[PDB]
Formats: structure tokens, C-alpha cells, sequence
């Protein structure tokens, strides 16, 4: 009975571990992707741009 | 009268407070709880368990482990039922039109 | 084991948190060894201490010239005769 | 003095005896409340932030 509740909570923080990993990763990754477009853009702008 | 109270002596007066024309139990001051890991605690046992966010939340009660309630509010049940109707009927019983029943149940809560 | 970032005497030294250094010295230290005497300085000579003595340094001699003076000199009296009334004692001291 | 007349000796040596338990025991408590802090820190720990941009992550960083 009461060991039930140990591998309760144990898997609860193993299954959260496995989420904070994940959704790390993915917002991670999203954010290197919006650097890269920005990073293009300015690339465009710069061979755009005008003046001395 | 009432001198300051230095910063050392501030845990003995939260659980032994000075008088006031409204105290609290102070009997009762240790008694007094409020989890705020209730849901969270419960939603992470129900998980490590194996359901769903959705049966978790169906599942989910209010916690039990609150402050006690006041045994007047079964013990005076009637008298505090007629005090209200007093003080709504009397506009909260301005210049003193419910000290009857405030002083039957004074009385009957105190005993001298 | 509560409240770690407000319990920084339960902390460890800084020296651990740097991931640098025949027996070796520990690398995991806490500031609460502080509130200990013996904890970093040796326990050497430690109950010898209060054992090295010296010796006072008065003289009792003081010349007692009696040639000087030709009147006798009041004296106290330090205890009660016991050697007389020995029986009523108990019953008198407190006259005068 | 020493071989018939000294047990203040022995007494002293049962208290440092007594003394250096008493040591130990609190460097290994004072120790322990310092790894205790320490492991608090495994939560704020990341090991995806250790992951290069477009890289895949390493398990050497306990995945």
C-alpha cells in the first residue's frame, strides 16, 4: 500500500524528466530556426542597403 | 502600555498574540493549513499512476486538509439562523436591536 | 534541508563550487564547520594545557619592631568560646 | 607518579577518544547538508543547453 504511492511519485518524476527534455529540445530548436531566417533577412538587407 | 515587540520575539507572537477585542483560537493557531501542493501532488501521483490529464482532473477533489471548521456553526446553529434574520431585517442591528440573541449566544458560548 | 538559498550557513565553501582542486584533501566543505573549534585546527596539547603551572610569588616576612611601642593594641575575636557554656550555646547566641 | 598515581591520563584519553567520534560525526553531517544543497541544483540543471544548434545531444550529459 504504501509502496504503490513510492513508484507512483517515481514515475511521476522520471515522466517529467522525459517531458522537460522534450519540450526543451523543441524550443530550442525553434529558436535556432527564427535566428537563422533573421540572420537571412539581414543578409538580403545588407545587400539591399545604400550609402558610404 | 503596549511596548514594541523587538524582532526576536515575532515567532512567539504569531502563535501567542496580544489581545484584541477580536482574537483569534489561539489553541487552534497550529492547526491552521493551507496546501498549495495539493493539486500538484496529486496530479503527479495520478500520472506516475498512469492516467490522463483529463482523468486526473475528473478525478481531482478539493483538499480536506484545511483549517477545522468552527463547531458554533453546528453547536448555535439555530441562534445564529434567528441573529442573521435579526440583522437583516434590522439593518445590521444598528443602535441595538439584536443584542438579545448576541447575548444568548454570548452567553451560551462563555458561562461567566 | 529546507531552504537552501536563504540557509547559506548550511552551504558549501565556494572552493567546491569551482570543479577544481598520498591522501588528498576533501573538495566537499560546508560553512557550518565554522561553528566548530577542532574542525579544521588540530586537537594537539588539547587537555594539557591547564596542566602547565606556576607558582605564586608572595613573601610573608614583615620585621616586627615591638621596641617601638609601649601600648597594648586591640584584637577581634574570630569564633565563639565553645569551651564554656557548651550546653547553652544554641540558647544564648542570639543575646547580646 | 605516572606508574602508581595517574589516572587522569587514562580518563583523558577515554574523553579525546569520545572527542574525535564526536569530530567525525559532524564533518560527515556538515558534509552531507552540503551535498544535499548541491543536488538541489540538479532541477535547475539542463542538459539540453548543452546541445549545439543543429546538433544532436549527447547522452555523456545523462540524457
Amino acid at each position: 500500500n504504501a509502496f504503490s504511492s513510492f513508484d507512483a511519485c517515481r514515475t511521476g518524476l522520471l515522466k517529467q524528466q522525459s517531458a522537460a527534455v522534450e519540450n526543451s529540445l523543441v524550443r530550442q530548436n525553434m529558436a535556432d530556426v527564427r535566428a537563422k531566417a533573421l540572420f537571412e533577412r539581414r543578409a538580403v538587407l545588407l545587400d539591399l542597403v545604400e550609402g558610404k | 502600555a503596549a511596548s514594541t515587540i523587538p524582532i526576536s520575539q515575532w515567532p512567539s507572537l504569531l502563535y501567542a498574540p496580544p489581545s484584541s477585542p477580536a482574537n483569534p483560537a489561539v489553541e487552534a493557531l497550529p492547526e491552521m493549513q493551507f496546501d498549495d501542493l495539493h493539486y500538484p501532488r496529486q496530479m503527479l501521483l495520478c500520472r506516475g499512476a498512469g492516467y490522463s490529464l483529463e482523468q486526473c482532473n475528473r478525478m481531482a477533489q478539493p483538499d480536506a486538509r484545511v483549517t477545522p471548521e468552527n463547531p458554533a456553526e453546528k453547536l448555535l446553529k439555530e441562534e445564529a439562523v434567528a441573529a442573521i434574520a435579526c440583522l437583516s431585517q434590522r439593518e445590521g442591528g444598528k443602535d441595538e436591536q439584536c443584542r438579545y440573541y448576541i447575548e444568548r449566544m454570548y452567553k451560551l458560548a462563555n458561562k461567566e | 534541508p529546507f531552504m537552501w538559498r536563504q540557509r547559506a550557513y548550511c552551504a558549501p565553501v565556494p572552493s567546491a563550487f569551482a570543479s577544481q582542486q598520498g591522501v588528498r584533501k576533501p573538495l566537499l566543505r560546508s560553512n557550518s564547520e565554522s561553528l566548530s573549534v577542532f574542525s579544521q585546527i588540530p586537537d594537539g596539547l588539547l587537555g594539557h594545557t591547564t596542566s602547565v603551572t606556576m607558582g605564586n610569588s608572595d613573601i610573608f616576612f614583615l620585621p616586627k619592631p615591638s621596641n617601638l611601642l609601649k601600648i597594648a593594641l586591640p584584637a577581634f575575636v574570630f569564633m565563639p568560646n565553645l569551651t564554656i557554656f557548651t550546653r547553652a550555646f544554641p540558647f544564648y547566641a542570639h543575646t547580646s | 607518579r605516572l606508574t602508581f598515581f595517574d589516572t587522569e591520563s587514562v580518563a583523558l584519553q577515554s574523553r579525546l577518544r569520545y572527542a574525535e567520534k564526536q569530530k567525525l560525526f559532524h564533518q560527515e553531517l556538515d558534509r552531507e547538508l552540503a551535498a544535499g544543497h548541491i543536488a538541489s541544483l540538479v532541477a535547475e540543471y539542463d542538459p539540453v543547453a548543452t546541445r549545439l544548434p543543429f546538433q544532436p545531444m549527447q547522452d555523456r550529459y545523462r540524457v
